[PDB]
DNA sequence: TATATCTGACACGTGCCTGGAGACTAGGGAGTAATCCCCTTGGCGGTTAAAACGCGGGGGACAGCGCGTACGTGCGTTTAAGCGGTGCTAGAGCTGTCTACGACCAATTGAGCGGCCTCGGCACCGGGATTCTCAT
DNA sequence: ATGAGAATCCCGGTGCCGAGGCCGCTCAATTGGTCGTAGACAGCTCTAGCACCGCTTAAACGCACGTACGCGCTGTCCCCCGCGTTTTAACCGCCAAGGGGATTACTCCCTAGTCTCCAGGCACGTGTCAGATATA
């Protein structure tokens, strides 16, 4: 249903992410690169979350399912259960 | 006057490392999550806390990358980070 | 007459709840007697240290209510706790204020 | 208090301050 | 008598200073411990800032206070 | 249902008798407690499976704590672990 | 006592009916099988506890494969496993 | 008539041993019926693909005994077995021959 | 036992060059050797402090290959070919 | 005579040691390091010979991984010689620091 | 900013109800003692591969310098995010129920393990004809 | 540019000790019965997720411009590489010695299990006090 939607990740949002990262000056080719990084990362997490829900026989992806996917990939996330 | 280039960037680092809020807009992030998950299983539903968990996880991941990329760019005697530096950072990281 | 066993060990974590979660966690067939006592004391100690450091951080930032930024600042500022929780993301955590020294233009 | 002979805290004193530092 | 200051790196500095000293002298004291001269050392003590001709006796000095290097080379 | 929140709050009043925590901080501390619980229990389980025993005891948990916790956290955690076990066995 | 050496050798003679295997390579295949068995088992155990159940069925390991194997390995292994399960229940 | 479960399901891995290891391994209180069949089929499949690639490597060096050098080559020259065995070191396995292209003459 | 001193110098320069040239390293500066000593020291320290605690929980006086394999599996560095 | 260019022998040794699979550290001094370090935890410990060989097989694989990461971080910043900066940044990006 | 008037999240009362605590009981996990033999530790010497050590030199690290261009900064403008209602459901969650699937026990028997030959794939030697390097 | 020259790959003999193929044999998988509860399934409530519409405003975006900074070039010096000589200790092999790991048998006490009892934490109301606000 949905079109190019990674462009909602905007250039000043990536700039804020780098400014929190500690980056003083950013080249202009990074905005196409970090969109691919987000695409890889969120596909790898959402694939596991969807398989967790499909095993649990539900339709809603829940916060604990996201936590279990992220814990399976080594990123434990505190504060959602 | 007009600020010298770099000073505003240092002030932005001072701001966005003091703050804790979500640096990506929530509705386009939601639509991105829904269209990524569109491909695996059609017609899912999402708890809003699950979409917020994805929000914070992906932002913290990208902050980790930008700190490592900043290290790689300082290692290369530069100040601008580059896609070279990103690719090296995550290749050493194991990705 | 009642005499709760966590009070027998002189603790504040629930020894009965820890013993139950040991017995139904499929960790082993049997579960020893002093095992939930030892583990409840260890858990209580780790919470004690992180809450003490977060209380110091909240008092230093002049706020009497520990928010999760104070936990982030408590954890990431000492070696042992940052080595323990080194792969742990904290919701509304934020980052330590680090700036590399090269990006500080002189004169 | 009770939890002052039971923890680890010796050195150094740690600063936890954050200042919006304008001009 | 023993006063601390955070750096822009994030690092605290340990130093002992007589509590009636000036502010240029303690910029020299921190210049002894860091690699930063006081041409760019802008200090803040609880909102109101610091000027080198002033002394610690007028600026609320105690045991173990805090200073903060900030920014803004004009 | 069921949390550690009451117990965390008791330890909080015992350490800093003036402060409080918001509910997000309580949720993070609760997730913290659950995580270290399952880490230590998962290490003591496989210690018992290595040594061909079938009872997780205080010795098993002591060696699992000494593996997991780095630095002086192990040296303190072992200490009050044995303190609590002795105080429990006396009563 | 007890290896998978016999069974790995049977699979080897099925695949390459001429080649042999050294003992130092057979031990590596043995450690391989123990590693992936423990991974899939400890993963399906976590699935069974996340869904509040008590049995581990073939539905569990069908998803525990999908979390652990990457790419086409999962699509082939799920097919191979369900072919074996259907042949088992049919006969 | 014996008719073991592995022969009953058409496999070459011990379904009985997989069941015994699942029971005496504290993974759950109960073990279903099709679960050891599924594990045995999966394990037999993965060792079939690894021995396939190892046999190809050991033939391409003109040998018959597969050694951990061929095991290392067969695993590292395939992306899926890399990602499956990323944190794995193999004893007497060696390294892939890879020179970074900058260091070449001249 | 008797003295048992300074075996970190038993890791000679040409050995470190061999390990470097498996990694495809064409040129090597001089300060690397003391760094490689310092890194290998702390890596062996971590694996031995895990394996010795494994043995003392097993109530033994010898350190086994399976204890080493368990200590290495613990740190995300699983090793095959020793059981 | 005859003399080679300084680096041709280096490429020769790289091809050689990547073709070969033997251990590269001498066994008795490594085997003596292990007891140097193990004195600091419990004295009078004994070692199975396969345990010593496992420690060799592990630590050499770790150091091969280190030098192949520092080689990348030294090709980055456009050099050829590894410097200790490369080792520090490799262990820093890896999360070992 | 004094005085007064409104607010929300937390701190603090109530009941309840269910999981924790207590007593007893037995049976199997585990401690402990003997024993026995594999394996580790510590010698010894010969040899020789490998480490160590100069030594020259050349190639790469590094510092300096100049150029231009890609990026920071700032201002108008324009586009969605966000808030705030509204409602309308699809599913999440809980409850009874009954069944059929897994645990368990007893008896058996073929599979797989320890052990023992054996021969050939492979390591090695000894040439011996090819193929990258380097001053021409 | 290329012939000398060091790698260097390869062909064929030789021996060897490891991979593999039988043989008891024993013990774990199998078969075939109860039994009892886990969960499959129907059913019901109800809640939170999803579409929606409109107002506001702030954050994105587009553009112009002026640099700081990346990047290339140049020289220069120093330090690491290839190589020949000494020297050293690793390695191979052998040979005692004992010590601690593995096993087995015996006892015992410690934890699962069942039952009963009851109070501690869950849930949900209420105050209360730091925070915002209108006028003077």
């Amino acid at each position: 249903v949905l079109r190019d939607n990674i462009q909602g990740i905007t250039k000043p949002a990536i700039r804020r992410l780098a400014r929190r990262g500690g980056v003083k000056r950013i080249s202009g080719l990074i905005y196409e690169e970090t969109r691919g990084v987000l695409k890889v990362f969120l596909e790898n997490v959402i694939r596991d979350a969807v398989t967790y829900t499909e095993h649990a026989k539900r339709k809603t992806v829940t916060a604990m399912d996201v936590v279990y996917a992220l814990k399976r990939q080594g990123r434990t996330l505190y504060g959602f259960g | 006057h007009r600020y010298r280039p770099g000073t505003v960037a240092l002030r932005e680092i001072r701001r966005y490392q003091k703050s804790t809020e979500l640096l990506i807009r929530k509705l386009p992030f939601q639509r991105l999550v829904r269209e990524i998950a569109q491909d695996f299983k059609t017609d899912l539903r999402f708890q809003s806390s699950a979409v917020m968990a994805l929000q914070e996880a992906s932002e913290a991941y990208l902050v980790g990358l930008f700190e490592d990329t900043n290290l790689s760019a300082i290692h290369a005697k530069r100040v601008t980070i580059m896609p070279k530096d990103i690719q090296l950072a995550r290749r050493i990281r194991g990705e | 007459k009642a005499k709760t066993r966590s009070s027998r060990a002189g603790l504040q974590f629930p020894v009965g709840r820890v013993h139950r979660l040991l017995r139904k966690g499929n960790y082993s067939e049997r579960v020893g007697a002093g095992a939930p006592v030892y583990l409840a004391a260890v858990l209580e100690y780790l919470t004690a240290e992180i809450l003490e450091l977060a209380g110091n951080a909240a008092r230093d930032n002049k706020k009497t209510r520990i928010i999760p930024r104070h936990l982030q600042l408590a954890i990431r500022n000492d070696e042992e706790l940052n080595k323990l929780l080194g792969r742990v993301t904290i919701a509304q955590g934020g980052v330590l204020p680090n700036i590399q020294a090269v990006l500080l233009p002189k004169c | 208090h009770a939890w002052t002979h039971r923890l680890r805290e010796r050195k150094q004193l740690v600063i936890y301050e954050e200042i919006s530092d304008p001009e | 008598m023993q006063i601390f200051v955070k750096t822009l790196t994030g690092k605290t500095i340990t130093l002992e200073v007589e509590p009636s000293d000036t502010i240029e002298n303690v910029k020299a004291k921190i210049q002894d411990k860091e690699g930063i001269p006081p041409d760019q050392q802008r200090l803040i003590f609880a909102g109101k800032q610091l000027e080198d001709g002033r002394t610690l006796s007028d600026y609320n000095i105690q045991k173990e206070s805090t200073l903060h290097l900030v920014l803004r080379l004009r | 249902k069921e949390s550690y929140s009451v117990y965390v709050y008791k330890v909080l009043k015992q350490v800093h008798p003036d402060t409080g925590i918001s509910s997000k901080a309580m949720g993070i501390m609760n997730s913290f407690v659950n995580d270290i619980f399952e880490r230590i229990a998962g290490e003591a389980s496989r210690l018992a499976h290595y040594n061909k025993r079938s009872t997780i005891t205080s010795r098993e948990i002591q060696t699992a704590v000494r593996l997991l916790l780095p630095g002086e956290l192990a040296k303190h955690a072992v200490s009050e672990g044995t303190k609590a076990v002795t105080k429990y066995t006396s009563a």
